[PDB]
């Protein structure tokens, strides 16, 4: 869950408060639809579409599930004890985590218009 | 309160 990723990007990137990915480009936050902004923005689309397929297991609900994961020395895992929904949300998060610690950041990309920029 | 992505 929302909680956890929070946490899992807390632990990630450090030194950027989490809420710089709340609202960026079309796909980091809001909804989205339209082409990524930029890496950043892919990193997000990538991650609103693994939710997406996550949502075909029956029962499993992306951002209200709990699963099973850690974050020590750096090094962020999804645990074993964790159903086949607990565990592709985890992994969706985790990559995305992943993602947002390699990607370039634009200020101009936070929270743009998504009415006018994607529809 | 609310979501990231």
């Amino acid at each position: 869950n929302l909680y956890q990723f929070k946490n899992m990007i807390q632990c990630t990137v450090p030194s950027r408060s989490w809420a710089d990915f709340a609202d960026y480009g079309c796909y980091c936050g809001k909804g989205g639809s339209g082409t990524p902004v930029d890496d950043l923005d892919r990193c997000c689309q990538t991650h609103d579409n693994c939710y997406n397929e996550a949502e075909n297991i029956s029962g499993c609900r992306p951002y209200f599930k709990t699963y099973s994961y850690e974050c020590t020395q750096g090094t962020l895992t999804c645990k074993g004890d964790n159903n086949a929904c607990a565990a592709s949300v985890c992994d969706c998060d985790r990559l995305a985590a992943i993602c947002f610690a390699g990607a370039p950041y634009n200020d101009d990309n936070y929270n743009i218009d998504l009415k006018a920029r994607c529809n | 309160l609310a979501i990231y992505s």
